């Protein structure tokens, strides 16, 4: 069914219940691809933000004002909005650096080959770009739920566990 | 090596940190060395702790002490006098090096046909024995430096029925 | 982590985002420019 | 092997009850590395025997033990708990089987034409110092089993200056 | 000229003299270092002034002994 894409794996298979890799064009299908990886990067990144300031509140660790009334990552548009205004415009003009310079197809090669690791063969690399999807999909996931979670009942992510009886802390 | 004992699924050949990719038969061979011993005394340490949960021999270790008194977890490396824990390290260093009371013929059955299989089978049973050993250890060392700081009590936490 | 070590953080990336447009109006004009 | 290093004018081949008959190069090999590590280790002891006698290091071994208040000797050992203990044996053992710390080449120098006669010097100094240290291991474990056995209270008995 | 012992001993660490790497080598790990370092020295720099208020730490003399 797929059409050479490295992802698709085990658990299921190709999925695509709606239909969409097989109504787009070649140029299409590029960009799919290259708008999960870029989520899927962000995502990851947000979670492990998520995770670990809301730790740092709950352990009394930064103070008794870090994320204030709750402790809720979602509450710095509260406390400090400019801080996170001043950060999204660091994010966009960094991000302009790369809409400038990556061309349409690849948007995702930071040519970032020497400062950094990378498996030596090649069946290893298709492996570490299966990962990288799969890594980005549940972190998806995870920020969708951790936000859904939080504006719902306001509470952090460890306490909403700790209360509920879902952990044994 | 992409082909030898230790590639079953779901993973086909783990080795994702790059670890034999300029090696000769020699450092792989040291590697699997290393890897059959550990899970083997893994095993045996998993069974370790399981079983004095539930007997304890009738001698007494050390002098005085007596083997039903010793705790059960990561103590008891410091309620065995230090000479005889070094006498036992020793003693399993001498099985280990110059193999001794440890390559009795009646030890190597004929497996017939099934020698690869079973090979494969023991791999994967010392892989899981190290993480088993590996969740023990913290949990009791962890429960032992600050009495709690996991809710969960009892050393063995899964088999409740034993109580402990 | 009070409300100076916030500020002092925030002036940082205050910084960060300056020189940040400095660089791209930069690169924007000396690639269409050679 | 009555030609190979170690024969010197006072008994010049050494072996009375015929350990070294028949054997092959290789173990006799074996049997010259032994007697090599063994020396070394015999002169490090008869000289750790004596240094804590009057002068004690001052960090602390253990949580809670002082290197300055631990009897020197076969003592010493049920004082420092079993944890430390190990911590070093395997240590000691990185250090002698994989050859690490201990492998510095600008530590092996060239000897030229006394790398036969230095090494002969270093093998009965090992010789004397394993007779020294097991004269100190008696007098030490004889009296810390039972006090005042053979009169010398003291340790190092023949340095009296020391004040043992 | 007037090779001495010592020398013999130096020569390796003299031995090779305008060797470089090509194409900005590590330079961007410079540029990382100074960066952080910049922000270590104005830490300290507004600590010290008391233009940067933390916790526990209070810039006046105390008593050590
Ligand atoms: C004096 C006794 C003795 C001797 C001579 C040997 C000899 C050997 N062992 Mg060995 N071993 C012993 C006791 C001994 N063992 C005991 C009691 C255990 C625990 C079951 C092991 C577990 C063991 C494993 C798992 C491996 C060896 C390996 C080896 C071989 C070389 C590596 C080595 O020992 O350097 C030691 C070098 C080190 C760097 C030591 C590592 C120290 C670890 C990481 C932390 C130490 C924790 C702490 C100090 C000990 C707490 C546990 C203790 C209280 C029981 C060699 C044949 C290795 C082998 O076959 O080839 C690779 C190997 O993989 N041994
Ligand atoms: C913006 C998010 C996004 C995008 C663009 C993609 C894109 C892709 N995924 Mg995908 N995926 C995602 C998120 C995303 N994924 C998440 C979060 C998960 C975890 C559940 C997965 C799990 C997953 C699997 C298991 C597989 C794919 C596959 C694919 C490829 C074929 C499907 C296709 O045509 O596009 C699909 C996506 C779109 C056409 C656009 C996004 C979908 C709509 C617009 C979102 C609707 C709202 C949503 C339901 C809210 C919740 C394609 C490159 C397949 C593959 O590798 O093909 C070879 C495959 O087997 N994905
Ligand atoms: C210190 C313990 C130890 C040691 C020495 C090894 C050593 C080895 N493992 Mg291994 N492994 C370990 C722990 C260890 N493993 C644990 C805890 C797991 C469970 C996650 C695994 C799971 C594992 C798999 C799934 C595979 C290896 C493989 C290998 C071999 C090649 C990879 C490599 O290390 O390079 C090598 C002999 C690979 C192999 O069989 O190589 C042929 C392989 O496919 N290992
Ligand atoms: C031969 C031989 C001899 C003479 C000894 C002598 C001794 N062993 Mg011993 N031991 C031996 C073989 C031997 N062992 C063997 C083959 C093993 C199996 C590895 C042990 C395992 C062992 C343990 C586990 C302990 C002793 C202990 C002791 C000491 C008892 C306490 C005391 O002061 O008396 C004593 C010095 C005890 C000790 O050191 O207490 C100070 C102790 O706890 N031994
Ligand atoms: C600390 C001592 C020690 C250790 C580490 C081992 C270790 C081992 N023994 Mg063992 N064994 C020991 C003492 C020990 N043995 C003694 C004292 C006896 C005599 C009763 C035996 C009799 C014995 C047999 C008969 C067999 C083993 C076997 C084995 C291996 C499984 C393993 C290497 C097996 C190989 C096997 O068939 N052992
Ligand atoms: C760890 C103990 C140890 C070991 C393994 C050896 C081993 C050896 N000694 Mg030796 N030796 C030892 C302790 C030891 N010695 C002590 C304590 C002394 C002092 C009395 C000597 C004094 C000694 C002499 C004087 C001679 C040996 C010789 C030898 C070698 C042949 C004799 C033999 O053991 O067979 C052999 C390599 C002989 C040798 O080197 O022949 C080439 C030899 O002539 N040894
Ligand atoms: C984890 C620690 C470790 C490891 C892996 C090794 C590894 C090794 N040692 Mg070694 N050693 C160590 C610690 C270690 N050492 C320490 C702490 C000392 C004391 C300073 C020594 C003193 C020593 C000597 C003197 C000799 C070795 C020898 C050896 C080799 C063979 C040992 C053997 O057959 O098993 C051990 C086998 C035994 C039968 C143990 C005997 C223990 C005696 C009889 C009494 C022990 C009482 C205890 C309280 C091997 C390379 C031997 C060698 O290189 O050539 C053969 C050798 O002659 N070692
Ligand atoms: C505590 C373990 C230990 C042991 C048993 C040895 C043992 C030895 N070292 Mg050594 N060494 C050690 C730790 C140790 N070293 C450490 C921690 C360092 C770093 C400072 C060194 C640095 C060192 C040098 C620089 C040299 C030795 C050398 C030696 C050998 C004489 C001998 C085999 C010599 C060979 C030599 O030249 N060692
Ligand atoms: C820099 C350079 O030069 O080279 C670089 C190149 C390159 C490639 C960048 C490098 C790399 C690799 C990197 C950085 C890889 C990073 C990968 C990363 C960071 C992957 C995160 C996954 C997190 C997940 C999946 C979250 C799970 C979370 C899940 C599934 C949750 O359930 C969360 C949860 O909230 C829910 C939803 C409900 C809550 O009620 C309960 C909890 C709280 C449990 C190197 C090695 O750095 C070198
Ligand atoms: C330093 C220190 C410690 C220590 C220690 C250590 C490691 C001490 C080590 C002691 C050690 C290593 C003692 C070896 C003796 C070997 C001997 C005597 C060999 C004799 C061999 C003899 C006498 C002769 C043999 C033969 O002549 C025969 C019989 C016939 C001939 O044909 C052949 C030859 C010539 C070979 C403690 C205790 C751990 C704690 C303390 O606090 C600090």
């Amino acid at each position: 069914a797929p059409p050479g894409l490295v992802g698709a794996l085990p658990p299921v298979g190709f999925f695509d219940p709606a239909g969409f890799a097989a109504k787009a064009s070649p140029e299409e299908l590029s960009r799919y691809r290259e708008v999960e990886i870029m989520h899927g990067r962000f995502a990851q990144l947000a979670v492990l933000g998520f995770i670990i300031p809301e730790k740092c509140a709950y352990d009394g660790s930064f103070g008794d004002d870090f994320l204030a009334p709750t402790g809720r990552a979602l509450e710095v548009f509260n406390t400090d909005p400019l801080w996170l205004g001043l950060t999204l415009a660091v994010i966009s003009a960094l991000e302009t650096v790369r809409l400038i310079e990556t061309e349409p197809g690849t948007r995702t090669d930071a040519k970032i080959e020497s400062l950094g690791w990378r498996p030596k063969t090649e069946s290893e690399y298709i492996n570490y770009q299966v990962r990288e999807l799969q890594q980005g999909r549940l972190a998806m996931l995870a920020f969708a739920g951790e936000v859904a979670q939080e504006l719902v009942n306001d509470k952090p992510l460890l306490v909403n566990l700790q209360d509920s009886g879902f952990v044994s802390w | 090596f992409e082909n030898e004992l230790g590639v079953i699924a779901p993973t086909g050949f783990f080795d994702p940190l790059g670890f034999t990719q300029d090696i000769d038969q020699e450092k792989f061979d040291q590697y699997r060395t290393a890897e059959l011993k550990h899970g083997r005394v893994a095993q045996l340490a998993v069974v370790g702790y399981v079983v004095p949960e539930f007997f304890r021999w009738g001698f007494d270790i050390a002098p005085g002490i007596a083997c039903a008194d010793v705790p059960n977890g990561v103590a008891a490396i410091n309620a065995i006098p230090a000479l005889g824990w070094a006498q036992i390290i020793f003693a399993i260093g001498a099985v280990d090096v110059r193999g001794w009371f440890g390559n009795f013929d009646i030890g190597k059955p004929d497996l017939k046909g099934k020698e690869e299989e079973r090979a494969l089978q023991e791999l994967q049973h010392g892989r899981l024995a190290m993480l088993a050993i590996l969740e023990l250890l913290r949990h009791d060392s962890q429960n032992l430096v600050k009495p709690g700081f996991d809710g969960l009590d009892n050393l063995i936490t899964g088999l409740p029925f034993l109580y402990n | 982590m009070t409300a100076s070590l916030s500020n002092f953080i925030a002036s940082l990336i205050a910084g960060g985002v300056v020189v940040g447009v400095i660089a791209i109006a930069l690169i924007v004009i000396s690639k269409s420019d050679r | 092997f009555e030609n190979e290093l170690g024969v010197i004018a006072p008994t010049g081949f050494f072996d009375p009850l015929g350990l070294s008959k028949n054997i092959s190069k290789e173990k006799f090999d074996e049997y010259r590395t032994a007697e090599l590590k063994h020396g070394r280790a015999a002169m490090l002891a008869v000289l750790g025997y004596i240094a804590p006698e009057t002068y004690r290091f001052g960090f602390d071994i253990a949580p809670g033990v002082s290197t300055y208040d631990i009897p020197n000797g076969v003592a010493a050992i049920d004082y420092i708990p079993a944890l430390g203990w190990a911590q070093i044996i395997f240590l000691i053992g990185a250090v002698d089987y994989w050859g690490v710390l201990g492998d510095f080449s600008f530590g092996k120098p060239d000897l030229g034409d006394k790398e036969e006669e230095r090494k002969l010097q270093e093998l009965q100094h090992g010789r004397l110092a394993m007779l020294a240290f097991l004269e100190l291991l008696r007098h030490d474990s004889q009296n810390f089993v039972s006090p005042g056995f053979d009169g010398y209270d003291k340790m190092i008995t023949g340095l009296p200056f020391m004040y043992g | 000229a007037l090779r001495t012992r010592l020398g013999e001993i130096l020569r390796p660490l003299n031995a090779e003299y305008g060797k470089v790497a090509p194409g900005w080598g590590t330079t961007p790990i410079m540029g990382i270092v100074m960066l952080a370092f910049l922000i270590f020295l104005v830490i300290i720099l507004q600590i010290y002034n008391s233009s940067l208020i933390i916790e526990n730490v209070d810039v006046d003399w105390a008593n050590g002994i």
